[PDB]
RNA sequence: UCUCUCUUUGCCGGCUUAGAUCAA
């Protein structure tokens, strides 16, 4: 009936906001490492 | 429990805002470095396939 | 339009924005809350 | 069983005696008592439809006509269309064996036009004439004439308003019986303010809040001016819900107006179980043909919106007017259907003492240009000879006549000009739109003009969501933006619509109203038959991309409706009127030098035009010079 | 010409609409359009150039040397505003429009603007003598009364609360104030002034 | 003396009129 004015059992908290905002980050970008197969690219 | 729907929109925008950091135009330099890395990888891959 | 009754979500976003921004950037904080003005955000922070 | 429970069963013998012994009978009663559905059954049982006789009962509303026809067919335990059928404008579902016929007023006027004496019907009952539609009153005027000529033909008049005395004088007292049915209504007590109100919605919201906290459960139906305050009431009612006390029921607000989608209008009928009290914010829809049960308390503002057309400027505006006395009684009596209910009209009885009793007819509040075509087609040289129930304003009639003359359908003497005039008279549509179709034969491009006319008459073929889907609707239309205006945009949409296999998912995806397109298909089929009546082929298409000659035909059809851009952003109509482009049209800011429109809607400050299409000056010059 | 991508506008009405872009760039061009450059590149010429055509007159070779026409020397703005500036003729629209006649006093002095319509009324056999009016005209009076102002039916309102030279411009962004009105004033002669006042 | 884990563990961009402004 989408009219559930009943106060939520879990109220939104500020620390929750900052935590779930930070959660948007992931691991450091992983690039496929370059393979030095010969001497010139090593140089 | 369902506090309408515009509040969800503003909550999403606020969540994106609070953790965005990194300034505003610092997003250009890292992107340029990524593109240069991609182009040099393409050059090297072309050389090795040659 | 503008104003209202300061729903709990608005109060919580205000607290988080003061955490991240400070007490001297009320316009920037009020940019988060579409329904409120910088004067209103400052008034709520200093009154409630 | 439901037939026998209705109060009308006890008047069957009396109604039959009065209908038979009197040429014209005036029946007064309340909607839903069985007059709409049981009078045809009663006279069929009497034998009025016996021996090739047909029961033609007029229902001036298309949806109501079809629904009542289906209900009567099902109630008589007969296959649909076999004994009872329906015939609405530009949509026919009838049969030779059908005896009880529910028909629209315009088709009946057309039948009068082809058959002056209605030889195939012995009795016709006019129902739902209380709305005073243009077609209804024109039909009444012609029907007095047919009763004058026909002694065998019988008339039964059913109305929800007390107009019988005027009809009695108009029809002659010696041939009309004024009979009133005695229904049953729970006593409703009226409550009035001691002092005039300043802000009736704030007066209304105060009473709405007071009813919830102090009265037993029951849905409150409000009456509001228009759709702009509806959402305003939603917002305050939601705030009141947020601050509701434990002793007050959960009060749900429900809009009800004409601009809603059908599903939104179906949302009101939903049953809210538990301690939920419905409140229906209805403008005027909850006045007729609406039977929501459980309505207990009604607060009436006394203001209703309506439409007025200006002949001097060819515009139409939505204005607020205090309601008539009859509307006040109907609003008071709407509450109390299931149990006792109270009404709170937001004014004083001294205010009630001044309003005019009954709202004027639509024959006195619509465009009479179609009416003049009808009379001229029947052969009435002097319009004053026709028996109008109420004399229409002469200046409006003269506006229509000068418009028709400058349109070419009437000569200098005011008679129909050439086959053009009679052929226009034969057309159901307005004379302005029909001219393009009839002149399209000279240029062999009737098809695209036919599609344009069908789209125009059917209505809006685009759907504009109120949610975030507005960008999605815009992108869906973004494939079909025509540089030359909305009309060629509509042509492209219509052409590609049939090219997508009539896929309903495609119509949803492109935000296109399929219902409008189907109605346009029916309209165009009937107009194809209309042209074939004149032996005009309808396989004519323009093989070239130049839409210029289509535009010549249109400019011949919209001669009066041209405008050019001004520096201030507005447009000067050829008639020296300052107008503004509607935001919906594509050419909102393109600053097109010369523009051509079809319809004008006027607001308190700006006159807005619709159906925007660009044109070139030399076409207008060459057309005007000849 | 693809009318450019139309999705850029979306909603966001006038006071947030970015800036007009001639070539999807934020820049004005033209002296009277706000640009600091006019013409090709602050110059009269064009990209390709311009040359006169060859001339030869021998009473038979000048016949191929025709005259000069309007369009051949204009450009796209000039043609656009030539189309914009064409307004004339009209005639027939003006004769049968506007206010033909109404009220007994006007019938006598004011010419019936209906004109040919008077002959049309001859066709209807008007024979009105005293004219006939309809309550729609009382509702046509509502076009000149009010549209209501969200007030109640019985609300009497108040009389104190109802309300209703040239040169170059100061700049469209420079606004108006006490500064920008006509210092030379001779308007409002008597419509704002009473003709008499009660002494007691 | 290896291995694993935990814990203790002292620890490693500036300025100005807040630069100035901000209604879907």
């Amino acid at each position: 009936r989408v009219k559930n004015k009943n106060p939520a059992p879990i109220q939104i908290s500020a620390e929750q906001l900052l935590r779930e905002a930070v959660e948007r980050q992931d691991v450091a970008f992983v690039p496929p490492k370059i393979n030095i197969t010969d001497l010139e690219e090593l140089q | 429990i369902d506090m309408d729907e515009d509040e969800k929109e503003m909550l999403s925008e606020a969540r994106a805002r609070l953790a965005n950091t990194q300034g505003k135009k610092a997003k250009r330099k890292d992107r340029e470095k990524q593109l240069e890395l991609t182009r040099r990888l393409s050059h090297l891959q072309k050389r090795r396939e040659l | 339009l503008k104003g209202g009754a300061w729903k709990n979500t608005e109060d919580e976003i205000l607290k988080a924005a003061v955490s991240k921004y400070g007490k001297n950037q009320w316009a920037r904080i009020s940019s988060l809350l579409v329904r409120k003005t910088p004067k209103q955000c400052k008034a709520r922070w200093y009154e409630w | 069983i439901q037939k026998k429970l209705l109060p009308i069963t006890k008047y069957r013998n009396q109604l039959l005696y009065a209908v038979e012994q009197n040429q014209i009978t005036i029946v007064l009663g309340h909607t839903g008592c069985g007059k709409t559905t049981q009078i045809p059954q009663f006279l069929y049982e009497a034998g009025w439809a016996s021996q090739n006789g047909i029961i033609g009962c007029t229902q001036p509303r298309r949806l109501v006509a079809k629904s009542v026809s289906e209900r009567v067919s099902l109630e008589l335990n007969s296959p649909p269309g076999s004994l009872c059928g329906y015939s609405i404008q530009f949509d026919h579902n009838v049969s030779e064996k059908t005896k009880i016929k529910y028909m629209t007023d315009g088709i009946l006027l057309n039948e009068i036009f082809f058959d002056p004496l209605l030889e195939r019907y012995s009795i016709v009952i006019l129902d739902e004439v209380h709305e005073r539609t243009l077609s209804t009153d024109l039909l009444l005027g012609v029907l007095k004439r047919i009763l004058e000529k026909r002694n065998d033909f019988r008339l039964v008049l059913s109305s929800a308003s007390v107009d019988a005395n005027k009809l009695s004088q108009f029809f002659g007292q010696d041939k009309v019986c004024t009979m009133s049915i005695e229904g049953k209504l729970f006593p409703v007590e009226t409550l009035f303010l001691q002092k005039p109100t300043e802000n009736y919605v704030d007066s209304a919201i105060e009473t709405v809040i007071n009813i919830n906290s102090t009265y037993p459960p029951g849905d409150i139906l409000v009456f509001l001016s228009g759709r702009k305050e509806i959402e305003y009431c939603i917002k305050k009612i939601e705030d009141s819900l947020i601050h509701a006390s434990e002793d007050c029921q959960t009060l749900v607000p429900l809009p009800l107006h004409a601009g809603l989608t059908v599903d939104e209008q179906m949302r009101v009928f939903n049953i809210y179980d538990g301690d939920f009290r419905k409140v229906i914010f209805s403008t005027n829809i909850a006045e007729t043909s609406i039977t929501i049960d459980g309505i207990v308390y009604v607060v009436d503002s006394g203001f209703n919106k309506q439409r007025i057309y200006n002949p001097y400027t060819r515009t139409s505006k939505l204005i607020n007017v205090p309601i008539s006395k009859s509307s006040a009684i109907q609003r008071s009596g709407r509450a109390g259907r299931t149990m006792r209910g109270k009404v709170f009209r937001l004014y004083t009885e001294k205010a009630y003492s001044l309003m005019k009793e009954e709202f004027e007819a639509d024959i006195l509040n619509c465009d009479m240009s179609p009416l003049v075509l009808f009379l001229k087609g029947l052969g009435l040289k002097n319009i004053l000879q026709f028996p109008f129930f109420v004399r229409p304003p002469t200046v409006h009639l003269m506006a229509a006549l000068e418009d028709l003359y400058l349109l070419g359908v009437l000569d200098e003497s005011g008679n129909l000009t050439d086959p053009l005039g009679i052929q226009i008279s034969n057309s159901f549509l307005d004379a302005n739109i029909s001219k393009a179709l009839l002149t399209s034969n000279q240029f062999g491009c009737t098809h695209e003009i036919l599609s344009i006319a069908s789209i125009l008459t059917a209505g809006e073929v685009f759907y504009n969501p109120t949610s975030s889907s507005k960008n999605d609707a815009f992108v869906a239309h973004s494939s079909f933006f025509a540089n030359e205006g909305d009309i060629i945009t509509a042509l492209n949409v219509f052409e590609s619509f049939v090219g997508n296999k009539k896929d309903l998912q495609w119509c949803r995806k492109n935000y296109l109203n399929y219902q409008t397109l189907r109605q346009a298909l029916d309209i165009r089929t009937h107009l194809v038959r209309f042209l074939n009546k004149f032996s005009i082929p309808t396989a004519q298409r323009l093989p070239s991309s130049d839409c210029s000659k289509i535009l010549k035909c249109l400019l011949d059809g919209f001669v009066r409706n041209v405008a050019h851009l001004q520096n201030d952003g507005s447009y000067k109509t050829i008639g020296g009127k300052q107008v503004w482009l509607d935001s919906s049209s594509v050419l909102h800011e393109k600053k097109t030098p010369w523009i051509m429109y079809s319809s004008a809607v006027e607001s308190e400050t700006q006159i807005f035009v619709k159906n925007i299409s660009k044109i070139e000056s030399f076409w207008l010059d060459k057309y005007y010079k000849r | 010409f693809d009318l450019e991508p139309s999705r850029i506008n979306q909603g966001v009405p006038v006071w947030k609409q970015e800036a007009r872009d001639e070539r999807n760039r934020k820049r004005f061009h033209g002296a009277f359009t706000g640009g600091f450059s006019a013409g090709y590149f602050n110059t009269v010429g064009s990209k390709e150039g311009w040359q006169p055509k060859s001339w030869k007159s021998s009473r038979n070779e000048n016949k191929s040397v025709h005259g000069m026409t309007i369009d051949d020397i204009m450009d796209e703005e000039d043609r656009a505003d030539q189309e914009l500036s064409k307004v004339y003729t009209s005639k027939i629209n003006t004769i049968d429009t506007s206010i033909p006649i109404d009220d007994p006093l006007l019938r006598e002095f004011s010419n019936r603007d209906d004109s040919i319509g008077e002959k049309m009324l001859k066709n209807l056999g008007w024979n009105g003598h005293d004219f006939v009016i309809s309550p729609f005209q009382g509702y046509y009076d509502d076009t000149k009364l009010t549209n209501q102002a969200y007030h109640g039916i019985g609300y009497q309102a108040d009389d104190v609360f109802q309300l209703e030279r040239g040169g170059f411009g100061s700049g469209v962004l420079n606004d108006d104030g006490i500064e920008d009105q006509d210092i030379y004033d001779l308007g409002a002669p008597k419509m704002r002034y009473d003709k008499s006042i009660n002494i007691t």
